[PDB]
RNA sequence: GUGGAAGUCUGUUAGAGUUGGUGUCCUACAAUACCCUCUCGUGAUCUAUGUGUAGGGGUGAAAGGCCCAUCGAGUCCGGCA
RNA sequence: GUCGGGUGAGAACCCCGACGGCCUAAUGGAUAAGGGUUCCUCAGCACUGCUGAUCAGCUGAGGGUUAGCCGGUCCUAAGUCAUACCGCAACUCGACUAUGACGAAAUGGGAAACGGGUUAAUAUUCCCGUGCCACUAUGCAGUGAAAGUUGACGCCCUGGGGUCGAUCACGCUGGGCAUCGCCCAGUCGAACCGUCCAACUCCGUGGAAGCCGUAAUGGCAGGAAGCGGACGAACGGCGGCAUAGGGAAACGUGAUUCAACCUGGGGCCCAUGAAAAGACGAGCAUAGUGUCCGUACCGAGAACCGACACAGGUGUCCAUGGCGGCGAAAGCCAAGGCCUGUCGGGAGCAACCAACGUUAGGGAAUUCGGCAAGUUAGUCCCGUACCUUCGGAAGAAGGGAUGCCUGCUCCGGAACGGAGCAGGUCGCAGUGACUCGGAAGCUCGGACUGUCUAGUAACAACAUAGGUGACCGCAAAUCCGCAAGGACUCGUACGGUCACUGAAUCCUGCCCAGUGCAGGUAUCUGAACACCUCGUACAAGAGGACGAAGGACCUGUCAACGGCGGGGGUCUUAAGGUAGCGUAGUACCUUGCCGCAUCAGUAGCGGCUUGCAUGAAUGGAUUAACCAGAGCUUCACUGUCCCAACGUUGGGCCCGGUGAACUGUACAUUCCAGUGCGGAGUCUGGAGACACCCAGGGGGAAGCGAAGACCCUAUGGAGCUUUACUGCAGGCUGUCGCUGAGGACUCUCACUCCGGGAGGAGGACACCGAUAGCCGGGCA
RNA sequence: CGAGUGGCUUGCUACCUCGAUGUCGGUUCCCUCCAUCCUGCCCGUGCAGAAGCGGGCAAGGGUGAGGUUGUUCGCCUAUUA
RNA sequence: ACGACCGUAUAGUACGAGAGGAACUACGGUUGGUGGCCACUGGUGUACCGGUUGUUCGAGAGAGCACGUGCCGGGUAGCCA
């Protein structure tokens, strides 16, 4: 049997790779020696082809010009600050410890220094619940209670572009255009429509999977399709 | 609105596109001063044609329900 | 559109050219590697034991 | 009234496609051609050039389709008498 | 093509002329790739040329391609390679990271050339004239100089500026025509230098509480109109260039519409639309230098790819030549090209065929089927059903008009633009050719555009938006690799992965028994090391204890595979078909029964329906819109048929020239019987038969073509499958080493990760090497 | 119940062809058989007539058109000697 | 190389209670088949004549092209049914 489509992806051929050369920049926080002195101005508001969300262009004191992840409510001319003693204003990036409890935050660091990792997409946000000298418990958009090093920086506010998901694509044409600007193969042929040779759900006199859809975690790649290690399925119950 | 879709697509698709584009094409109050000239420049990009105040907000809305909550806290 | 006669018409791309090293028209100008002598890939002349019979 | 949206319509504009004729041809003009007929025709559009993916591997809006007239595993030589 | 004539031993097809034609986004003009001398000249015809040849893309010999300002070079793109690093038994192999290099000749970016003249063949290259760019040198100025600007960028709508072209008015020059006074061509003049400035941005002035303004949007007391100013464009205008150039001559002037080019405004994205070198920023005189590579030609129904001088295929630019018209459409005509989509002569030219024309009366009787053909047609006015997701259905349907001539009207600045009026008048017919829909209805399918079997399937198959489930906090899920490493990822749950269902609408019942996945699990099962006894002076080996994942066992879960009966008024095996839908593209019985419809209807539709053997995301039903999708009906229409005829064009037939292939055990003028391995020209018996030839439509040679695809056989093959046999990756798990300090725990020093660092986080775990048990069609 | 004839059907058999004898239905065009549907001449009748019913000789000629179905078959219509 | 039918008279007769209802024979016609012919009706008739749309030869006159006639009207001979 030939390799299934999921295996082709792993090679990282052109068809599957993301259009990097077309992308703008990796949105990371600013590395400050210390002091918190670092502050800049919002020059413009652009659209990041990589996240479909907006982005803010900023110019600091020391000459630095770097595009940053634009939360909601930031405009041209405004002022942002990066550091330990930064003001608690929307957009200002600072460690979790300095941030008061119950405030919506985005672009949270998974480890201090990495430059952000959590809460980055359209209109999402984390939630700072607890404080300690050792821990800092954050509520990630998925609802999980992430325990974090209070030294990890995070931006105040919710990510802009909220409400994108709300309106349907309406037509194949529009989806096509979204996907072209991503490293995803599109469209998608259901494995049950393929031949016996091309995918486990293939073949048969009609369209149906011969094997039960759920499948073990331990299964080798090439067979790992369908409902993976499902803790259950359906909605009923 | 969705009058350009013809009879194709259905009620739910051309109705969810008519209202979401009906509130996207409305007079929006700008956060800088108070003039209702904010129009949609792009995906999430908002700008007021009066003072040129270009800013960030929801995709189709200049302000989202969760973006008004950041102010409180 | 047949792969035959009709698809012979587009064939006007250049590929294998006169290899500087061995002197054959086997220098793939898109790969810059010879199919015959191997010039461009190996410093050693491409040679295989199957270009002739086993006991020879 | 203005405005001029649209995987919108008409359409041998250009270009792309290939429904029926089971026509013509069927030691052809042609190892897939000719004619009339028909479909799309601002978009998931068509196209040139460059460039990437290689054989149990690619590539596949999936027909086991395509990868130089070669594919339910290309071609060359060898194993091989 | 025909008549002349030329050259020649030879002339249907080589050349001149006249007459006649074909090509119009191409059969014209310029080219990319590719070809490679095919280009020009001379001399030739043994070869090549679908006939011939005095011709040639052929044979032979000679000649031909000239650049600072056209290309290449240079720059960077997707990306490619080299060296270093690491991997590998290893390499000419392999991912990352550094560095360097490569990567665009029509068609990315880019310092600079125009007019004319000349050759058999080159030509912004040579010659004549004029101008321009760069570098160096010199001289003067300049002390500025790098910040900024440019290079430099999507799709749709649209305003203004405006050259060429075309057309109109008028004048001049030349030509054409000859009832009239019209008709055609021409009326030229570059780069460059200088000069002007519209739109946009901005300043002053001003001072609108309703004004200003647009095609449209819009503007404003945060200051509108108006007035003045700064900045500021065309390949545009104007002068120079130029008693240059070019023209037989005149060597114009105004206008409209305006491709090129210039410059604004508006809209759209779950799509955001290159980079670098370079240029500007930053003067001038004079002189010096500007090397190397291409440069002919074809660019296609004979120079390219397809074995061919192949009816095939092959990118760009010229889309503004006239009438016509909505038009880059038809059609007819220029300019230019051609008569080489290259064999000819003769016959009222038969039969037969191929394209096609017309056919009385009838009008789908033809037929699986209206297949094929036909019918309708453009524009305007009147008018328009059911149904509908309110978009549509719709150009529904149905009804009327349409020319030419005369004189006008209205809109606009106007058009050689449009809309209308009155009168007049010819035909069978006024969209007079051309161009140019047949309409209506019921049902099935998939919602829609879209996709697909290059080369018998274009659909109902795929896709799709929409829906649903699943996995995962990122040192993740999923996938590639032996490894070093890598895609996803310049990504972060409004995500990306994995699957199913397939628009909207109304809904989507019951079953966890089995199978699958997931969770738990007292006890039970469960490998190896270490630990114990036994044994062996050691070892083999016997036994004991402990026991991981896994399983037993329990729970969860069907929008997870899948199921939804028999019997009686419960049994198998968990439940026992709910809404719908129903003789279905599912119904064996079947042409089910009733009805509509027809003279007649295995068809179609509606109802009924016990459904052999329908049914809810294996999605059910319903449904507007769309469809080279499947079946049916009506009006219209017609040579489809009744039932054929006559015609046109190309063949066909006879003559000249050229000149293959298939196929061939032999004999062969057979026919009717018989007989034979049961399907005989060839045996047997009869009959018939003088030989040769032309034409025909194909009865026979079980005609020719292909060592039958159908069937079975072979201890044949391959692809695919699984709870077939045996394996293997891979995942999970114990144990060994890496590996250190004081059945549960602390710590840091190895090792890991983050961090630029200081340090931060994890920590003897993880990673990796070995072993052991479980799973294990992903693979063999 | 008994005796038979034909070779349309069906079945059985495996002789013939697997280096191929092109399928069913239809169409078209040609010769034939008789076990006669019509037409000609007869017989019997439960033969008044007319109209039929059964049988005999007889293959000259005829034996058509349409609706559903791919159908053969067959079902249906209207004509018909 | 002719097959068959309908009709008229025979006849409202024979026969029969009645209803109904023959034949021999003589005529005329239709249909299928067959052979031939073109005065007649019809088809064709890109021989011919006329009308007219577009365009080109300046107009006019007269002509070319519009697929082997632009389209339309008429149509001789002949060949035909
Ligand atoms: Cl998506
Ligand atoms: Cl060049
Ligand atoms: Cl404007
Ligand atoms: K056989
Ligand atoms: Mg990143
Ligand atoms: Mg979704
Ligand atoms: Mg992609
Ligand atoms: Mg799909
Ligand atoms: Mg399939
Ligand atoms: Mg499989
Ligand atoms: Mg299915
Ligand atoms: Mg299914
Ligand atoms: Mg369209
Ligand atoms: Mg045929
Ligand atoms: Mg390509
Ligand atoms: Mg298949
Ligand atoms: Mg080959
Ligand atoms: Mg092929
Ligand atoms: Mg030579
Ligand atoms: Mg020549
Ligand atoms: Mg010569
Ligand atoms: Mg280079
Ligand atoms: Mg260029
Ligand atoms: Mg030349
Ligand atoms: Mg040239
Ligand atoms: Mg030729
Ligand atoms: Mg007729
Ligand atoms: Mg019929
Ligand atoms: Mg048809
Ligand atoms: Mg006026
Ligand atoms: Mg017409
Ligand atoms: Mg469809
Ligand atoms: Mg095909
Ligand atoms: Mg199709
Ligand atoms: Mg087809
Ligand atoms: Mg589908
Ligand atoms: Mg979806
Ligand atoms: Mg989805
Ligand atoms: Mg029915
Ligand atoms: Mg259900
Ligand atoms: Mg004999
Ligand atoms: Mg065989
Ligand atoms: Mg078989
Ligand atoms: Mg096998
Ligand atoms: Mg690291
Ligand atoms: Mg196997
Ligand atoms: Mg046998
Ligand atoms: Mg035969
Ligand atoms: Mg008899
Ligand atoms: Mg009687
Ligand atoms: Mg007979
Ligand atoms: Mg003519
Ligand atoms: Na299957
Ligand atoms: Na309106
Ligand atoms: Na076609
Ligand atoms: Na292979
Ligand atoms: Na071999
Ligand atoms: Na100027
Ligand atoms: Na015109
Ligand atoms: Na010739
Ligand atoms: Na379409
Ligand atoms: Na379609
Ligand atoms: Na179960
Ligand atoms: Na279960
Ligand atoms: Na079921
Ligand atoms: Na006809
Ligand atoms: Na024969
Ligand atoms: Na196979
Ligand atoms: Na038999
Ligand atoms: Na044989
Ligand atoms: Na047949
Ligand atoms: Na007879
Ligand atoms: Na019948």
């Amino acid at each position: 049997g030939r390799r299934i489509q999921g295996q082709r992806r792993g090679r990282g051929t052109s068809t599957f790779r993301a259009p990097s050369h077309r992308y703008k920049a990796d949105l990371e926080h600013r590395k400050v020696e210390d002091g918190d002195v670092i502050a800049g101005t919002v020059v413009d508001i652009e659209h990041d082809p990589a996240r479909s969300a907006p982005v803010a262009a900023v110019e600091f004191e020391d000459g630095d010009r770097r595009l940053i992840l634009a939360p909601e409510g930031v405009g041209v001319g405004d002022e942002l600050q990066v550091g330990v003693s930064a003001e608690i204003a929307p957009g200002n990036t600072l460690p979790l410890a300095e941030i008061p409890e119950g405030v919506p935050v985005c672009n949270v660091e998974s480890s201090p220094g990495d430059g952000g990792k959590f809460a980055r997409a359209s209109g999402v946000n984390a939630q700072l619940l607890t404080h300690d000298r050792n821990v800092a418990v954050v509520k990630l958009p998925s609802g999980e209670m992430k325990r974090l090093d209070p030294q990890c920086r995070a931006t105040i506010g919710v990510v802009a572009g909220g409400g994108r998901t709300d309106k349907p694509f309406v037509k194949a044409g529009n989806k096509h255009h979204k996907m072209k600007a991503r490293g995803t193969k599109w469209p998608n042929v259901r494995g049950v429509a393929m031949n016996a040779v091309d995918h486990p759900f293939g073949g048969g006199g009609r369209q149906h999977p011969g094997k039960p859809k759920s499948i073990s975690r331990n299964a080798p790649p090439g067979r790992k399709v369908g409902d993976i290690a499902s803790k259950r399925t359906g909605r009923g119950g | 609105r969705s009058g350009r879709f013809g009879a194709r697509y259905g009620r739910v698709s051309r109705r969810r596109v008519a209202e979401i584009e009906s509130e996207m094409n409305e007079d929006h109050a700008c956060p800088n001063c108070g003039e209702d000239r904010v129009d949609r420049q792009g995906t999430g990009i908002w700008q007021c044609s009066y003072c040129d105040y270009k800013f960030t907000g929801g995709s189709y809305k200049p302000e989202t329900p969760g973006g008004k909550t950041v102010r409180r806290s | 559109t047949g792969a035959g006669t009709p698809s012979q018409g587009k064939k006007n791309t250049t590929t294998h050219t006169k290899c500087r090293r061995c002197g054959e028209k086997s220098y793939h100008t898109k790969k810059k590697v010879c199919s015959s002598c191997g010039f461009g890939k190996s410093a050693k002349r491409r040679d295989y034991e199957w270009q002739s019979k086993a006991g020879e």
